[PDB]
RNA sequence: CCUUCUCAAACAUGUUUGGUAGUGAGUGAUACUCGAGUUAACUUGAAAUUGCCUUAAA
């Protein structure tokens, strides 16, 4: 898959480019991976639900926790059906992530969505003040609508859809239990429409230059089985890319009911 | 002075072509009536033109319409003034996405994007960049 | 005159009608050729809604079914789209208060699911069938000296059986009893008899008539819903209490 | 007027409590004026009677509402089971025109007539109103004497109705008539008989004639929703394959034992033979 | 615009422009009545609204 | 002066698959795949001057 050692050395070698010596002393330190397709990764159809590569390391809660010092805290907002919203009270969350150190800042509805903040510069200001956006994934189909194309510009803003549901009943156990497996074990990724596919893994300060190699080791081992993938680069914003991965034979796969009805229903 | 031409902003959703001819019909006959729309996707620009045969039709369009509260927009009506014809606003279509053929063989693109490699290479070393292969 | 706030919701409406049936006819489609990997869901759902009000939603078996459906008036502001019109065409619904007898199987299905928004469906009983027919039973009928025909009520058995014989239907209880079991020539029955037009539950503009109507609306919205979401179950409604409404 | 500048001034909820807060006339002082005498009453009832089962067989219109249609067709119904219960037809004529029937109701004649089962053409040239007016006269008259026969007989009023068996079939076998030997030979006729009844033949008034003269009845037309039989009424032209032992008759047979009340013998109410002429019984 | 005696509001346009307030003159007191549940109402007034 | 896909099956409360096509204008850097498609983040009142079926009836 990826070479250990070479992983390392590229890791260590962005992380040494990024201290030399507005936004500027900021943005520039934000690490990604570019996966390069040989085929295009949705097809002719646009794709909105992002993909969730499960990594073995923490990464939501080194952004809370690295966040005290910055103009935006790490915020989360849930989204759950209108019918559910009933169920549901801060105190309910508190309780049952108070142990995890999870804290849920905002739940909303689909009513709200279209009442309070139906204007756009209302919406605009409620949403980008949020990083993690989870939502049902019964509600998670009329998102475009409600929040707009400006919210599914950004991946962080984009919606995660969970599994609220068990037993055909609302079960505040699974809701509680799928927000903690994404706050620990998943990331979401934004799949193209184009061959380039981007991963924000994360912030150098937020974890150690060996996690994020162990990170990275995982994703690529999770995304070869996941797609026949072509080129992998890492690298760090404003500054240029390195490869590490490359294959070839994968290249070689580039070159009526509606009126069986109406005949029932009409007379001859 | 004034022409008979009608700039018209501050439109709703669903305001569109076929909309403001049929609206502005009753006002007076119209020569053309255009809308701006994207280049890339079919949606509309919130604002258009239209043309009334007589300047006294627009005049009276634009003091009737001028500030008119509509579908949570309040509309903006403007007369032209002589001259300032109004061009270049295609009905526009959402356009769709298809895939090319590819006239270079496996062999030439394998070895160009070899050389893109190399020349990666040769840019990382040219940077600063200690890094195998 | 016309305003322009008429104008443009009318178009907006119109436009998410469009969408819907386009969601819908591409959903049947891959349906209909059943080699699709990509999709919502692959079977059909039924919502009967009875009454404080409860919704039940199952899977349709797919053995056929006997439906009464009723035109209603359509949502606000729409134009009926060429297909839902085609439909309703088909089913002789062009205009509302007019009821009409299918035959409910797999490729009846996706129709119902497209013309959802104009019709309210049920499963009419016996006695509901009887009193349709026994109340409001009309028939085009052609004379030997008569150069035009007419449309008169269902009166004679005589007649019955002079256009209905071949098959064996002899009168008007056969014809009733051919409808409620959809045998042998249930379709024959069906386009035999005409398009049962019913009477509206309130009429008139008085005080007393038009609080009448704000309770009827009120009523028709907490039941009726339409879902816009091209999956949305067939909503079946109780047909014998809106029979003794309607007739 | 006031429901009026409610709906105007747009104050809906105030609407509904004007509405729901009103109280209707009622005319039972005015029954109770004109008919000082039960006898008066029930002597009067018979046009009563007609245009209350003339009113309940029309469709609904503008003018006729189908609220009133059910509450006639009830009432026709509570009184046609009461009849049915206490064996008390004596009389029944067949024409052209629907079913005469002639009860004796406390020692008095009821002669009433019942249209067929047909979707009668409304003319649009009588005067509805006033013809309301008489049903609603009609109405209040019918729901004393009926209270009256009931509570006389020791029956319930009103009967309470099987909901199911409505939903089968509405006529007057939907109302079961609770409590808290007949005059012969009229009632006492088709005792012990079972009468298997064909689809063609009308269920309603063979199912009438037979509980007034108390009998099985099996009804085929019933039977579309989903051993003991002993006559079995048929109108067809080619009748099918025949159980042996059991009598296939003619429903002008039960007519016409009804009228002379002794039993008319079944030899000439066959389906391959001709008819009789049907009397009249005045 | 439609009160009697005129001086219960001839004052208030001058008012709300010394203050500014946003104000409108609308036909019908009995309007603004059917909005406060009343017959007539000579003004009315809105301070504070749903997000 | 309308009002927005509020979900499915499969295996054993857990696991996997599918389901989401958007207000417009503008600022911009930076890399990737053959005028075509992707790729950090920033402004804004719903902002704007021209890119060839009828009883929801009078």
């Amino acid at each position: 898959a990826i070479p250990r050692e070479r992983v390392i050395k590229a890791v260590n070698e962005l992380i040494k480019f990024t201290s030399k010596p507005d936004d500027e002393e900021e943005l520039k330190k934000d690490l990604q991976l570019i996966v390069v397709n040989n085929k295009s990764f949705t097809g002719t159809s646009k794709s909105f639900k992002l993909k969730l590569l499960n990594v073995k390391h923490s990464f939501y809660k080194p952004w809370k926790e690295a966040s005290a010092t910055a103009v935006k805290d790490f915020k989360v907002l849930l989204i759950l059906k209108d019918s559910d919203i009933k169920k549901v009270s801060e105190d309910d969350l508190f309780d049952q992530l108070d142990s995890e150190g999870i804290k849920v800042d905002e739940i909303i509805c689909g009513k709200d969505l279209k009442t309070v903040y139906k204007a756009y510069e209302a919406r605009n200001a409620f949403i980008s003040q949020f990083s993690l956006i989870l939502a049902d994934d019964s509600i998670v189909t009329s998102l475009p609508k409600l929040m707009g194309g400006k919210a599914y510009n950004k991946v962080e803003t984009t919606p995660i859809s969970i599994r609220t549901h068990a037993n055909k009943e609302f079960s505040l156990t699974t809701l509680t239990n799928n927000i903690k497996k994404v706050y620990m074990n998943q990331l979401p990724v934004k799949l193209p429409r184009g061959t380039t596919l981007n991963v924000h893994l994360g912030n150098l300060e937020w974890l150690r230059p060996e996690e994020f190699v162990d990170n990275v080791e995982l994703i690529s081992e999770q995304l070869i089985k996941a797609y026949q993938i072509r080129s992998i680069f890492i690298k760090t914003n404003r500054s240029p890319v390195l490869p590490l991965y490359y294959n070839q034979d994968v290249l070689d796969e580039l070159e009526s009911t509606f009126n069986k009805g109406l005949m029932e229903i009409a007379n001859p | 002075e004034y022409s008979g031409i009608i700039y018209v902003s501050r439109l709703p959703h669903g305001f569109h072509e076929k909309e403001l001819s049929k609206y502005f019909a009753q006002f007076g006959d119209l020569k053309e009536v255009r809308l701006a729309r994207n280049k890339k996707t079919g949606n509309s620009r919130h604002y258009g033109f239209l043309e009334f045969v007589n300047k006294e039709d627009a005049m009276i369009a634009q003091e009737s319409m001028n500030n008119y509260l509509l579908m949570g927009h309040l509309l903006q009506v403007r007369v032209l003034p002589k001259g300032a014809k109004i061009e270049k606003l295609y009905k526009y279509k959402k356009r769709v996405l298809v895939e090319k053929g590819i006239t270079k063989p496996v062999k030439q693109l394998k070895d160009n994007m070899k050389q893109k490699h190399e020349e990666r290479i040769k840019k990382l070393a040219k940077s600063g960049i200690e890094f195998k292969w | 005159f016309v305003r322009a706030e008429s104008i443009v919701a009318k178009t907006l409406a119109t436009s998410r009608e469009k969408e819907r049936i386009k969601r819908v006819s591409i959903l049947e489609d891959k349906k209909a050729k059943n080699e699709t990997q990509h999709i919502a869901s692959g079977k059909d759902f039924i919502l009967k809604i009875t009454e404080g009000l409860i919704r039940e939603k199952t899977t349709y078996d797919g053995k056929p079914a006997l439906l009464f459906i009723v035109r209603v008036r359509g949502p606000l502001a729409v134009n009926i789209p060429n297909k839902a019109f085609k439909i309703l065409s088909l089913l002789r619904l062009v205009e509302t208060n007019t009821g009409v007898f299918v035959k409910l199987t797999k490729n009846v299905y996706p129709l119902l699911k497209v013309i959802a928004p104009y019709v309210v469906i049920g499963k009419p009983s016996l006695s509901s069938i009887r009193s349709l027919i026994q109340k409001r039973g009309r028939i085009i009928y052609k004379g030997e000296n008569e150069a035009e025909p007419h449309e008169i009520v269902l009166n004679d058995n005589n007649i019955v059986e002079e256009q209905l014989g071949d098959h064996g239907i002899i009168c008007v209880e056969d014809i009733i009893h051919e409808i409620a079991t959809m045998g042998e020539s249930f379709s024959v029955c069906n386009f035999f008899l005409q398009p049962f037009k019913l009477n509206r539950e309130v009429s008139g503009f008085g005080s007393l008539n038009r609080l009448r109507k704000i309770k009827q609306r009120e009523a028709e919205s907490r039941t009726r819903q339409f879902s816009n979401a091209a999956t949305a179950p067939v909503i079946e409604v109780d047909i014998d209490s809106l029979l003794a409404k309607l007739n | 007027r006031k429901l009026t500048r409610a709906l105007g001034r747009g104050e809906v909820s105030s609407a509904k409590r004007l509405e729901e807060n009103r109280d209707s006339y009622t005319l039972d002082h005015i029954i109770k004026e004109r008919y000082p005498s039960f006898p008066d009453a029930i002597r009067d009832i018979d046009d009563a009677l007609n245009m209350l089962f003339l009113f309940s067989n029309l469709p609904s219109t503008n003018q006729v509402s189908s609220k009133i249609i059910n509450d006639a067709q009830k009432i026709c119904n509570q009184w046609l089971a009461y009849v049915a219960k206490e064996r008390l037809v004596r009389k029944v004529f067949v024409s052209i025109k629907g079913v005469y029937y002639q009860a004796n109701i406390k020692g008095e004649e009821v002669r009433w007539l019942v249209p067929f089962k047909f979707p009668e053409n409304i003319p649009s040239d009588v005067d509805f109103r006033i013809m309301l007016t008489f049903l609603e006269f009609y109405s209040t008259l019918l729901h004393f004497v009926l209270y009256k026969l009931y509570t006389d007989s020791g029956l319930i009023y009103p009967p309470k109705l099987d909901l199911k068996k409505d939903k089968i079939i509405s006529g007057l076998s939907s109302y079961i008539l609770e409590s808290r030997k007949y005059d012969s030979p009229v009632a006492s006729l088709f005792s012990a008989f079972v009468f298997y009844v064909s689809r063609e033949v009308p269920i309603d008034i063979l199912e009438f004639l037979i509980l007034s003269c108390g009998g099985n009845v099996i009804s085929e037309a019933a039977m579309d929703q989903i051993s003991k039989v002993t006559h079995q009424i048929v109108d067809r032209p080619v009748l099918k394959n025949k159980v042996a032992g059991r009598t296939y008759i003619q429903p002008q047979w039960i007519f016409d034992c009804i009228n002379k009340g002794e039993l008319v013998p079944a030899n000439k109410y066959l389906p391959g033979e001709a008819l009789p002429p049907h009397l009249s019984p005045w | 615009n439609d009160v009697d005696p005129i001086e219960l509001v001839v004052f208030l346009p001058a008012l709300c422009k010394k203050m500014g307030v946003p104000y409108a003159i609308v036909k019908g007191k009995a309007r603004l009545g059917t909005l406060v549940n009343q017959k007539t109402s000579a003004v009315a007034a809105l301070t504070e609204v749903r997000a």
